[PDB]
């Protein structure tokens, strides 16, 4: 497999950041999740060869660590909070106005491949619960209403 | 231009690590610069790095990571052993209802970055590393972007200020494992491992990163270091009870007024921190329980104690979840149950098994679906997570549950 130029570039920027090679895998990880909407299988062969590492390795890294998705391919994802703050605050009434607006569940995506729901731990923002993320962005659920705006901002 | 975060609220009775972080925006070096900033680096560098540690071991400060470990011992430790040495700021923070580390991180990165400096200068090492969740993107870039005019400034780079020190500070981030949080973890995640603790000891200012000695510190542990130097190490034990001196942040979640950070010293009350300070509860109902984050639970007859890391005390990183009368005691365990089958490593047998089964056989219960031996399955689980674990996780895992079911039999009765 080839990646494209650009997104080579970064990798190899994130390889050369640190003293070690193999200590940017995660961002590197993270740049092939964010540019294909999705962490591709055969993407990885490529990537542990910059790496100097074996293609296992990288694999082991990659289904170990929860953030990286290899099965399903979207553009946004929305990482919704499940833990027990979010949950007292009112994670279901969020689930309610995804599914409302979204009409999907949460591990499912859009057949637009748009929007994928995501479930996750606690993300460190417990005071604003209940929380959300659209990708890096990070928000409160307020309402259906406030939900809808925000989402109609990711086109 | 950085990715939308929520504004957290902050107060603060000390003005000291919220002096700028109260307000929710990034505060840049000029801003920095202006309130003093960097000015006790400048002084840390004339002095030598034994007499940092020093002021560091007598100001009494303790690990703001929950274990509480007194800072100042754990940086002669790394010492004693030859180098090269490694400093690792520890940024991970994916603890329930733990959020006090990312608001001085997203608002003033300076302080973080003057107290990773002066760390690592204490302990000589040159080398320096954040590791932060995956999952705070924001801060990644905050951070990023603030090395760089550290750096600009001279703060960061070979012979800092004509010291004769070099440093670089590295940022890595995480990608989901709330394991990555212990220590060892940590070290095999920046080796560009799996996140698999490691059998301690030995320990990691012994034997760390590339097998080197290696200090890991907290955030908020981080932050203190720049007003120890500042101030000195008298004047900093004279902030709240000399029992457990300096500022404390308390992050504040669930039903109050006014859920946020607070700055505050550890003789305050964790009564105090809900009613005085976070605004009591929503509705003004009787306060049920306290979750001490996924570690310990308080009942409501347990609330006047101090927020110190003594043994009637809270303890922990004083992460404060509070639980009103209307909220279902059993549906909180199954989360926090929830909370471990997700992130227990698997290293451990009866921490991989214990974890699953806890979370699998709590859901039994509180959907009605469970049989006599589950219950009683439960309760064998619950109480041999802990065994032949090499981290913390393991030990903790039931903790919290059994507190539940002691200071809490008649509403789990029901639920037979
Ligand atoms: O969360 C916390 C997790 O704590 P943990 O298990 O990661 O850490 P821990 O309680 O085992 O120790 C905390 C810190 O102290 C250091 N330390 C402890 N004993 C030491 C020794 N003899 N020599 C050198 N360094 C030593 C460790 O390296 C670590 O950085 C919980 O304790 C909370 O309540
Ligand atoms: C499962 C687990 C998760 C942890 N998560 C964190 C964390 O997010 N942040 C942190 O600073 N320490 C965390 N720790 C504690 C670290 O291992 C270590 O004790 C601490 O970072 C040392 O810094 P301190 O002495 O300044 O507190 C965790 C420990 C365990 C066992
Ligand atoms: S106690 Fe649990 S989380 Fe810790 S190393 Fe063992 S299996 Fe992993
Ligand atoms: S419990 Fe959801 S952000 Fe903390
Ligand atoms: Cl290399
Ligand atoms: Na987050």
């Amino acid at each position: 497999f080839e990646f494209p130029e650009e997104l080579k570039t970064k990798l190899q920027e994130h390889i050369n950041y640190f003293p070690k090679k193999r200590q940017a895998i995660l961002l590197c990880l993270h740049e092939i999740q964010n540019y294909y909407g999705y962490i591709p299988p055969e993407s990885l062969k490529p990537l542990a060869d910059m790496l100097e590492l074996p293609l296992n390795h990288v694999e082991g890294v990659v289904a170990f660590y929860d953030m990286f998705d290899r099965e399903d391919k979207a553009k946004y994802r929305i990482r919704v909070c499940v833990s027990i703050v979010c949950h007292l605050m009112g994670t279901n009434k969020l689930l309610k106005a995804l599914e409302n607006i979204l009409g999907i569940k949460p591990g499912e995506v859009t057949p637009d491949g748009k929007f994928k729901i995501v479930p996750v731990q606690c993300l460190g923002a417990c005071s604003e619960a209940p929380m959300f993320m659209v990708n890096d962005d990070e928000y409160k659920f307020e309402s259906e209403v406030q939900l809808n705006e925000i989402l109609s901002r990711y086109t | 231009s950085y990715p939308a975060i929520p504004r957290i609220y902050a107060e603060t009775t000390l003005n000291m690590l919220l002096k700028r972080a109260k307000k929710p925006r990034v505060h840049s070096i000029d801003e920095y610069l202006k309130d003093g900033g960097y000015q006790a680096l400048e002084k840390a560098l004339n002095m030598s790095p034994e007499e940092i540690i020093d002021w560091v071991d007598k100001s009494t400060l303790r690990g703001r990571g929950g274990a509480g470990f007194p800072t100042g011992k754990k940086w002669k430790f790394a010492v004693q052993n030859p180098g090269p040495r490694y400093f690792i700021c520890n940024a991970d923070e994916s603890e329930p209802g733990t959020f006090k580390d990312r608001i001085i991180i997203e608002r003033d990165p300076h302080l973080l970055i003057e107290g990773i400096i002066i760390s690592s200068y204490a302990i000589g090492a040159n080398e320096a590393y954040i590791y932060i969740r995956g999952e705070y993107p924001a801060g990644y870039y905050i951070l990023r972007d603030a090395i760089e005019e550290a750096k600009k400034k001279g703060f960061l780079g070979k012979n800092i200020l004509g010291s004769g020190f070099d440093l670089e500070i590295y940022v890595a981030r995480g990608a989901g494992a709330y394991i990555c949080g212990e220590e060892t973890a940590l070290i095999e995640s920046l080796e560009g491992k799996r996140g698999h603790p490691r059998l301690k000891p030995p320990y990691p200012v012994q034997k760390g990163l590339w097998g080197k000695p290696t200090v890991v510190n907290n955030v908020e542990t981080i932050a203190n270091v720049p007003f120890i130097i500042s101030m000195g190490w008298e004047e900093y034990r004279y902030i709240g009870p000399s029992d457990y001196a300096g500022p404390k942040l308390f992050p504040v979640s669930g039903k109050v007024k006014k859920p946020g950070v607070y700055e505050l010293p550890m003789n305050t009350t964790l009564r105090e921190v809900i009613f005085k300070y976070a605004g009591g509860t929503l509705g003004n109902k009787k306060v049920k329980a306290v979750f001490s984050g996924a570690l310990d639970c308080f009942s409501s007859e347990e609330l006047d104690i101090p927020m110190d890391y003594s043994p009637l005390g809270f303890g922990g990183t004083g992460t404060v979840i509070v639980l009103t009368e209307e909220d279902d005691i059993v549906e909180a365990a199954l989360k926090i149950a929830e909370f471990y089958e997700h992130e227990t490593c698997g290293q451990c047998t009866p921490c991989r098994v214990g974890c699953y089964e806890q979370a699998n056989l709590l859901e039994k219960i509180y959907k009605g679906e469970a049989t006599e031996q589950d219950w009683e399955g439960f309760d064998f689980v619950n109480r041999n997570i802990q065994p032949t674990s090499i981290c913390g996780l393991g030990a903790v895992a039931g903790r919290l549950i059994r507190q539940t079911l002691e200071k809490f039999p008649e509403e789990w009765e029901k639920y037979r």
